[PDB]
């Protein structure tokens, strides 16, 4: 079950997964192009690994009561991929599923 | 009327667990401590420990810690009690008779005692 | 009589809180409601 | 329960507790011998109170 | 600290005399009578105070750290074991 | 610097064994976790299990433990073993690593923490197709 999203050039992309956090969370954001290997973007809600520019950012886990949102400052035509939300919670136990994919489409 | 009922004798093996009962009926139990005494055949008495019937806090010497566990039980109407004494691991020299005393005042007056329960290993 | 289930999923304390549901009296004394509440382990017996 | 399931606890200073218990063992030796070994064990039983 | 001494280890005096047993101890001291295979019975407490139910032929007194138990007008049912009892320290008493 | 490259058989018959071998070079297996990721066309990524360093193998409970994996240092090769292949594995496999991250939210002495795994580096991978020909 994949949900679509249309973001044009110039503005930002705000991707938020549907899985809610029942406590302290540590989500993982991925990027998987069809045919290419998946790329890790965000781990521990703020950290970017080696090979990620200053384009993506995640919401930290401070003053719980908020949601998880992956903001993208700068849309690129090569970002026609799926963005997953691997939600790890303290009360949901072990998470074996990746959740759902948000197929971001770019216009123009 | 003030009587302390005593349970029957029991024969066990070295390494088992025993239980000696004591029932106080005809007085106000919560205002007087209940002690336990033990004497070997051929020797004098030996102190085992007391138990507060109001709270439940026991006391035991250094030679009895980890083995004896003093436990009391009260009824719903709080007129009669059931003081127990469970031994964890009986040795070979534990063949003796156990009593159930009752401290009256601060001079440690044990006016009423139990009938005695002799156990062997 | 209560119907208590556990709260914590990942066992290690698992069993401190109990999610008990029961039939409570309504303000109209001819119907009954099925409400739930959280109780500690020291307040419940089997 | 809005948030994490955690356990209630209490904290005391370990440096202050040894300093405080070091004075009680000094005053306890006035009613007993000078070279006695004073130990501290936990509770033996009873109800939860 | 509690110190105990029991010098009359054994005595087998006759009936009709006045025998006395002593034990030196600090603190409160009670006297008990114990038969063979039976439960002990309190005779006197606090050195000199008499317990209700005990006959009046039993008496005791103290002077410093010496407690005495006076036994006058002995009886054929008054031959048993007697020991003095500090709180958690009980010395093996003597028999008549 | 760790590089991953795997090769599969490509063809597989129904009710037959399955073995996909992944070759890894660049570094040893001292602190590197390993896992197997599956993705079928029409759905998202599917995690099936992982292997630890002390040979404690756990798998996805939604598959009822139909697979078993192993790895050794003498050959530097990790593989997968699957029996009774249901004809629904028309998918592509991925050979990726994992990192054991500890998220502490309460008292450490009371065990108020949970472990989370993140795949740092991935592999190219190959696809398999079950055919009745
Ligand atoms: C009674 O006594 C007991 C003790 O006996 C007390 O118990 C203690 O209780 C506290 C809280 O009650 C517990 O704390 C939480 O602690 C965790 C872990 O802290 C550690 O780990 C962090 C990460 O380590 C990583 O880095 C190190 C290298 O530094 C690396 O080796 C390691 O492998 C790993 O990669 C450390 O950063 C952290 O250091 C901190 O300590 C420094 C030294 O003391 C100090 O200088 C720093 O300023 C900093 O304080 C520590 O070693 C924390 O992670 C956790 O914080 C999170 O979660 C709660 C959940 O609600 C959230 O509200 C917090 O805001 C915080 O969220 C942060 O961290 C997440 C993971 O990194 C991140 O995903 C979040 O987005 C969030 O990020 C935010 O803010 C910080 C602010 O500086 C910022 O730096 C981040 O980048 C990020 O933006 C809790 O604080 C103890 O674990 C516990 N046990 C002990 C101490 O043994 C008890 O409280 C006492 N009770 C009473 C009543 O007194
Ligand atoms: C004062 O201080 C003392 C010593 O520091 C504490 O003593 C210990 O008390 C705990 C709590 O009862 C004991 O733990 C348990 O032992 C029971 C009996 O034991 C067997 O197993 C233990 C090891 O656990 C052996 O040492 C022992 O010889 C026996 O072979 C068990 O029945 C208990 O099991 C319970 O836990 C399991 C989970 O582990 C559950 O599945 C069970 O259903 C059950 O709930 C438990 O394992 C411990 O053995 C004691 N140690 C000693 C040296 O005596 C006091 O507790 C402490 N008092 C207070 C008030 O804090
Ligand atoms: C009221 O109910 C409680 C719950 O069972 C009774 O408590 C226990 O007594 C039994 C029998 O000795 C023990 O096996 C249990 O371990 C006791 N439970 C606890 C929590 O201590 C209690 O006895 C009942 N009241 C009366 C007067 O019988
Ligand atoms: C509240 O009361 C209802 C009945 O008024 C209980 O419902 C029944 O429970 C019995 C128990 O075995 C079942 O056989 C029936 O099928 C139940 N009927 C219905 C309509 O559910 C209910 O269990 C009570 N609630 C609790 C928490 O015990
Ligand atoms: C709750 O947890 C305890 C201990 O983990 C277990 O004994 C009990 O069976 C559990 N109850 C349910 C309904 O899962
Ligand atoms: C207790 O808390 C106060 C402030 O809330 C702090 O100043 C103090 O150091 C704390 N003491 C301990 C032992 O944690
Ligand atoms: C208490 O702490 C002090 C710290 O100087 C130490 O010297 C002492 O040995 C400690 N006491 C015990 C019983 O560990
Ligand atoms: C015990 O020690 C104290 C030190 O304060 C000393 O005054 C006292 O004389 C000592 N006792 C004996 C019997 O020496
Ligand atoms: C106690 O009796 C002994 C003899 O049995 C006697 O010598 C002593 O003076 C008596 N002491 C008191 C205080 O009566
Ligand atoms: C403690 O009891 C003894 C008798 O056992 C008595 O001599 C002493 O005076 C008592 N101490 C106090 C402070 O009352």
């Amino acid at each position: 079950y994949v949900r679509p999203l249309s973001v044009a050039l110039g503005e930002t992309a705000r991707i938020s997964c549907g899985r809610q956090a029942l406590g302290s969370r540590a989500v993982q954001w991925y990027q998987h192009r069809p045919g290419q290997a998946p790329i890790l973007l965000i781990y521990n809600n703020q950290d970017r690994p080696s090979g990620i520019p200053e384009r993506f950012s995640g919401t930290p886990d401070i003053n719980f009561g908020t949601r998880a949102t992956l903001t993208i400052s700068g849309v690129e035509a090569g970002d026609e991929a799926d963005y997953y939300c691997h939600m790890w919670d303290s009360r949901s136990g072990f998470s074996w599923s990746f959740g759902g994919a948000t197929r971001l489409t770019v216009l123009g | 009327q003030v009587q302390l009922l005593q349970s029957g004798a029991a024969v066990t093996k070295p390494g088992a667990s025993v239980r000696v009962s004591c029932e106080a009926s005809g007085y106000n139990i919560r205002d007087y401590f209940i002690h336990w005494w033990r004497q070997a055949p051929g020797q004098g008495l030996q102190w085992v420990g007391w138990i507060n019937p109001k709270t439940g806090q026991p006391n035991n010497p250094r030679q009895f810690q980890g083995r004896v566990s003093l436990t009391r039980h009260a009824s719903w109407d709080f007129d009669t009690y059931s003081f127990y004494m469970d031994l964890k691991a009986l040795r070979s020299d534990d063949t003796a008779v156990y009593f159930c005393a009752r401290q009256r005042s601060d001079y440690w007056d044990f006016d009423v005692w139990g009938s005695g329960t002799q156990v062997t290993v | 009589t209560l119907q208590c289930t556990n709260v914590t999923n990942n066992i290690t304390m698992r069993g401190e809180l109990k999610n008990c549901s029961f039939n409570m009296t309504t303000e109209l004394r001819d119907k009954k409601q099925k409400v739930y509440s959280l109780f500690y382990r020291l307040d419940v017996v089997q | 329960i809005i948030g994490d399931i955690r356990q209630a606890h209490c904290n005391v200073s370990k440096a202050t507790w040894n300093e405080t218990l070091g004075k009680v063992v000094k005053q306890l030796r006035k009613h007993f011998g000078n070279n006695t070994i004073i130990r501290f064990a936990n509770s033996s039983g009873g109800d939860l109170e | 600290d509690i110190q105990m001494t029991q010098s009359p280890s054994s005595l087998s005096a006759s009936v009709g005399d006045t025998v006395t047993i002593t034990c030196q101890a600090n603190g409160y001291l009670n006297w008990y009578q114990q038969r063979r295979g039976k439960a002990p019975k309190l005779l006197i407490y606090d050195g000199s105070k008499l317990e209700r139910g005990v006959p009046s032929r039993f008496s005791g007194r103290r002077w410093g750290q010496e407690y005495n138990l006076t036994i006058n007008n002995l009886q054929p049912e008054d031959i048993a074991t007697y020991f003095c009892q500090v709180y958690e320290f009980v010395v093996p008493g003597t028999r008549l | 610097q760790v590089q991953l490259q795997e090769s599969g058989p490509g063809l597989v018959k129904p009710s037959e064994t399955l073995s996909v071998t992944c070759s890894v070079s660049g570094d040893s297996m001292n602190n590197y976790y390993w896992t197997w990721i599956r993705q079928s066309p029409g759905k998202g990524l599917e995690w099936i299990g992982y292997i630890s360093d002390r040979e404690s193998a756990t798998y996805n409970p939604s598959l009822n433990s139909r697979v078993v994996i192993s790895r050794d240092t003498s050959k530097n090769q990790l593989s997968l073993k699957l029996n009774s292949v249901t004809p629904a594995d028309t998918a592509v496999y991925y050979c990726a690593t994992a990192r054991r991250g500890q998220r502490i939210y309460g008292v450490v002495s009371f065990g108020e923490f949970f472990y989370y795994y993140s795949m740092d580096v991935w592999g190219k991978g190959t696809t398999v197709t079950v055919s009745s020909a």
